């Protein structure tokens, strides 16, 4: 039932792959739709206007020409309501950029290697999650500049962590990576709630060696994207399917899952083609009514999540679509590519 | 589905929290 028209496109002049794109879902109703792109040592902001206009706002160029941004995530200052943008990549440095001025406010060193994804907690705008090439996830409090917790170690991931997602209420995180596993880390445990409270009073970081659930029985290759769909999980590898699944047996409550739970239940698969290369994200809109994924030859797939597929193509769009982003009202869908191109699709 | 009801109620809580906020435009 969802139809789109390609109204505009452009190419960034660095000609390098764009790995991340995010609309600012914190902008208030009646304010312009803004999105950020990341790739090379660049972070660029654009504003969407009528008749498909993509207005370049400003660009951040890292002083380090060898930096390669892989991810970005929006938040806001909990005291001034000012928008904020976190970016990170190959250098493993988290930069908090003021998006109004495109200047870096501060940066965090910590991860032993590249940062593959950043996510902000859905209730607390100060809680930033980073997933890294060093096999760990890190939770930061960007108000007090503290490392709350490191999720890794004895039973942590055994290879690069590629993706992670908080659930809708921010009680838990599901991570995934190169070791083919998906691991659950509850952050509403008395231990984690207290560590978060202590980060505000500041530092001794929590070292969480053991996840609340783990499986290697969904995919048989690198797991490069994970998102919660209510109590269910959507995850993909390079096997031309997004798998919808849940820990435990069919009737098992996600909050009653024990850490040693050996079962998983597959609920369905979203099948597609030509997306068998590593490092390709899927995305959902705010209301989780639409699911989008680009493929390695520039096709954009869109599914209606309220029923269980629309294919968006343009003859000039033939490069791998690394990530997509819906505007908060789902009226606009942006796709970014391996050839530095950006595509704007408007919902009909 | 029951899962869709959880998505509706939980996204509604986040939407109400967003409606209470007035973040400065970029
Ligand atoms: N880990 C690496 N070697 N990287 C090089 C390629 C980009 C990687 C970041 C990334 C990870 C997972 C899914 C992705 C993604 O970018 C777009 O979709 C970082």
């Amino acid at each position: 039932k969802y139809s789109f028209k390609c109204v505009n496109s452009l190419k960034e002049d660095h000609n390098q792959p764009l790995f991340g794109v995010q609309f600012n879902w914190h902008s208030k109703e009646g304010d312009p739709l803004v999105f950020a792109t990341v790739g090379s040592n660049r972070v660029t902001l654009y504003e969407c206007h009528s008749q498909g206009e993509i207005r370049l706002l400003q660009s951040y160029v890292d002083a380090d020409a060898d930096e390669n941004f892989y991810t970005c995530a929006w938040t806001y200052d909990s005291n001034t309501s000012h928008p904020l943008l976190a970016v990170a990549g190959s250098r493993g440095i988290i930069r908090i950029i003021n998006p109004i001025t495109m200047q870096c406010i501060k940066h965090y060193v910590g991860h032993g290697n590249a940062i593959n994804e950043l996510k902000f907690h859905p209730r607390d705008p100060n809680l930033l999650l980073s997933v890294s090439k060093d096999h760990a996830l890190r939770l930061w409090n960007i108000q007090t500049d503290t490392l709350v917790a490191i999720f890794g170690g004895v039973e942590g991931h055994r290879d690069e962590v590629l993706s992670a997602d908080y659930d809708l209420l921010g009680e838990k995180i599901m991570s995934c990576g190169m070791d083919h596993s998906l691991k659950l880390w509850r952050i509403n445990s008395k231990r984690m709630m207290n560590a978060i409270k202590e980060s505000y009073d500041y530092f001794i970081s929590q070292k969480i060696h053991f996840p609340d659930f783990s499986t290697r029985d969904i995919h048989r290759n690198y797991v490069d994207c994970v998102r919660w769909l209510g109590d269910l999980i959507l995850s993909k590898s390079c096997e031309n399917a997004i798998v919808c699944w849940k820990p435990g047996k069919m009737e098992d409550d996600i909050d009653k899952i024990k850490p040693s739970e050996s079962n998983v239940t597959i609920l369905g698969r979203f099948d597609y083609s030509q997306c068998d290369i590593w490092y390709m994200r899927f995305s959902m809109d705010f209301w989780q009514k639409m699911l989008a994924l680009g493929n390695q030859v520039g096709k954009l797939y869109v599914w209606d999540l309220e029923v269980e597929c629309t294919t968006l193509t343009h003859h000039k769009c033939g490069a791998a679509i690394r990530q997509t982003s819906f505007s908060r009202d789902s009226s606009i869908l942006i796709a970014v590519c391996d050839d530095a191109s950006i595509w704007r699709w408007d919902r009909l | 589905s029951s899962n869709r009801q959880k998505i509706l109620e939980r996204t509604e809580i986040l939407n109400q929290e967003w409606k209470q906020r007035r973040i400065q435009p970029v």
